[PDB]
RNA sequence: UGCUGAAAGCAUCUAAGCACGAAACUUGCCCCGAGAUGAGUUCUCCCUGACCCUUUAAGGGUCCUGAAGGAACGUUGAAGA
RNA sequence: CGAUGUCGGCUCAUCACAUCCUGGGGCUGAAGUAGGUCCCAAGGGUAUGGCUGUUCGCCAUUUAAAGUGGUACGCGAGCUG
RNA sequence: GUGAAGAGGGAAACAACCCAGACCGCCAGCUAAGGUCCCAAAGUCAUGGUUAAGUGGGAAACGAUGUGGGAAGGCCCAGAC
């Protein structure tokens, strides 16, 4: 016998959210990229969809340990003449909360486009609530 | 480390209401202040205090160290507060309080125009003379330091806002 | 002012403080030796 | 800020009594009709839609048509929805014509830029020709500043290339109010608007304090 | 530029706790911009159909009836190699 | 060694900061107007002619800067000789 | 001594340095160097000390009560900073 093969008629869909009350972002990033790559459910391929899909419950409720607040510098680049532009946790928690969660998982995630196949199942929101009511997302512990 | 070990004492005048982490204090200054023993824990015995660490929160004996001179400030700051020392120099210069907004001449194109923070009044008995009242040890001596940061003193002239001290930074002129 | 790279305690009125990571001179008798880093 | 679609005529001199003769561009107005009256009822905002003149409208479409229909009896010129500010601006009471130039004298106008052709460099972006002197031929006027050496690689929009350039929106805000009359629907300013004649002119108060 | 203040009785802008501020900068203005594949919104307009065969859960044929609209084809231009 | 054509000029900018002009703080043997002069920062800004191939060096006249530098010590499928 | 005329695993890179020698197939297992956060597989490893610098993962004089552990010396319970 062989081992398991994946066929694409094998892909499953199920619904999840977790809280994030007084979580530090590198430590829910880990879990949060853990379960959208599906390892509970389905692995051994890349040729076959595995993940699950995911919301993290309200951004504005997460950490960051210590004075790290203000470490990092966020560098990016593409063109317009020189200048490199920058970014701090202090700038974007105030802005859009959602934002610093949505960057964190780009270096756990695979690759090019293999990631971002995982990243199509993400969701995160502000304010308490979410917009899924309908899909039945099912609670995360701890 | 040896701080927290001091009574502390109280004036007859507070009478020292406790829950939880929630310490109730008033008295003759107008003032009702609820201050937090959150990560460290305070006991009264009517006259004195003692401090003491918290389970979960920092060991030994240094951040009960500070808590002592915060809720010794909020005692005196319910009872009568704390005295004068800002001082004005300067022919013509003035200050003056409108209200919650305050007002400083130093000869210049406007008179600063600026509006006080939260829990804090502005009084002048004479023009030259910046008193600041209310029962946090903090926001008056914060006032004070963002008033005095206009145009700065000046080094001959001696003009401008500066505080009762013995230190002269007034300089005297050279022969040339 | 100056910064120079080196400190020296040459007076009684000068004890030199450190503040918010970085350590400077004031001397209340004589603003002359104010002097940045060390 | 609700602009009022002029449409662009010409300049004339005014004069005064100092012999000075004052050039001032020309504006004639025609105002809005108004024709939707948005509130709350999408994304929270309110906006005007303030549909300009009339038009003879003589081969339109069902899907205008219906919205005329809506809008009143007689067809207007444009739509400009005109998003309003909460507190500084209204739609209430009467709608409003020049009382807009009553006390603000500065201005902003957009319209449509004219069409350059192969637009260039050393007339559009104010670079220098070659000289036809000391035996140079072959390359006097044509495009070649745009490296080194090896080093640059990518490039950046200081470099400047030939293709077609006009035709979009373009705005002004050198302008200002010499006379308004309200009674004749004139606005006379002093500098020149873009374009040709006719066009739109949308003219609006300045927002700069 | 800093306040209240400990570790290090004092002293301190920092450790716990919280402020000011540059010709710089985000929003604001002016222009671009939903391939923003995360492709968003809303209004105005329109169409209310059947049959045969087969190695077909799919293809190949025929007929009724084509809206709202778009383009070609023209007369050319404020647009243009 | 089966060839990254020679110096300066014109065209053309663009990056650095041990900052030249602009800003921020300061000591002065800075009473005031000027002057001397050190930290902090790359948003915006920094001369033409004579002889001379010479940029340059010298000079004439001008600056808020004509700053100190990097760019195959920035110039040819770009030009002049 | 290896390489020059010796592949393979490791040092993500790197004739040679480290480890180890190449018949061919394994629906095998045990070991070498090296690795065990995460792209990227195997400790979110255990015990104790060190540590605000993101040093670790580029850098000296010197300076601060930097800071863990120690002994000798002065100031000292009749009494010291």
């Amino acid at each position: 016998m062989k081992t398991f093969t994946a066929k694409p008629e094998t892909v499953k869909r199920d619904w999840y959210v977790v809280d994030a009350t007084g979580k530090t972002l590198g430590r829910l990033a880990t879990e949060l990229a853990r379960r959208l790559r599906g390892k509970h459910k389905a692995e051994y391929t890349p040729h076959v969809d595995t993940g699950d899909y995911i919301i993290v419950l309200n951004a504005d409720k997460v950490a960051v340990t210590g004075n790290k607040r203000t470490d990092k510098v966020y560098y990016h680049h593409t063109g317009h003449i020189g200048g490199i532009k920058q970014a701090t946790f202090e700038e974007m928690i105030a802005r859009r909360p959602e934002r610093v969660i949505e960057i964190a998982v780009k270096g756990m995630l695979p690759k090019g486009p293999l990631g971002r196949a995982m990243f199509r199942k993400l969701k995160v929101y502000a304010g308490n609530e979410h917009n899924h009511a309908a899909q039945q997302p099912q609670v995360l512990d701890i | 480390s040896r701080v927290a070990k001091a009574p502390v004492v109280v004036p007859a005048g507070v009478d020292v209401k406790i829950n939880g982490q929630v310490i109730t204090i008033k008295g003759k200054n107008g003032e009702l202040t609820r201050t937090l023993n959150d990560a460290v824990e305070v006991k009264h015995a009517d006259n004195t205090l003692t401090f003491g660490p918290r389970d979960g929160y920092a060991d030994g004996w240094a951040q009960a160290g500070t808590a002592r001179a915060l809720l010794n400030s909020m005692v005196i700051g319910v009872t009568e507060g704390f005295t004068k020392k800002l001082q004005l120099v300067g022919v013509g210069y003035r200050a003056a309080v409108k209200g919650n907004v305050i007002n400083l001449s130093l000869g210049f194109s406007h008179p600063v125009d600026h509006q006080l923070p939260a829990g804090i009044t502005a009084e002048c008995p004479t023009q030259t003379e910046i008193v600041l009242k209310g029962a946090d040890k903090q926001v008056i001596g914060q006032v004070a330091a963002d008033l005095r940061a206009y145009r700065r003193p000046e080094p001959y002239k001696g003009k401008g806002v500066r505080y009762a001290d013995e230190v002269v930074r007034t300089k005297e002129a050279k022969k040339k | 002012m100056k910064v120079r790279a080196s400190v020296k305690k040459l007076c009684r009125n000068c004890k030199i403080v450190k503040r918010d990571g970085v350590i400077r001179v004031i001397c209340s008798a004589e603003p002359k030796h104010k002097q940045r880093q060390g | 800020m609700i602009g009022l679609v002029g449409k662009k005529v010409g300049m004339t001199r005014i004069f005064t009594e100092d012999g000075v003769s004052i050039p001032v561009t020309v504006i004639e107005v025609e105002a809005n009709r108004v024709t939707q009256v948005k509130d709350l009822a999408n994304d929270g905002y309110r906006a005007i839609q303030v549909t300009t003149g009339a038009k003879k409208a003589n081969r339109v479409t069902k899907p205008e048509a219906g919205h005329f229909a809506k809008a009143g009896v007689e067809a207007g010129r444009g739509l400009w929805e005109f998003r309003l500010a909460e507190g500084e601006e209204f739609t209430v009471g009467q709608s409003i014509s020049v009382e807009l130039f009553a006390d603000v004298k500065k201005v902003d106008v957009t319209g449509t830029s004219k069409g350059k052709g192969f637009a260039g460099t050393v007339k559009r972006w104010n670079f220098r020709t070659q000289d036809a002197t000391h035996g140079n031929s072959l390359s006097h006027r044509v495009p070649g500043s745009i490296g080194q050496n090896q080093t640059p690689g990518k490039v950046f929009k200081g470099k400047k290339m030939a293709g077609q350039m006009g035709n979009e929106r373009v705005t002004v805000q050198s302008l200002d109010v010499v006379r308004v009359d309200a009674e004749r629907n004139l606005l006379l300013v002093k500098g020149a608007v873009p374009g040709a004649t006719g066009s739109d002119l949308i003219v609006k108060p300045a927002v700069k304090a």
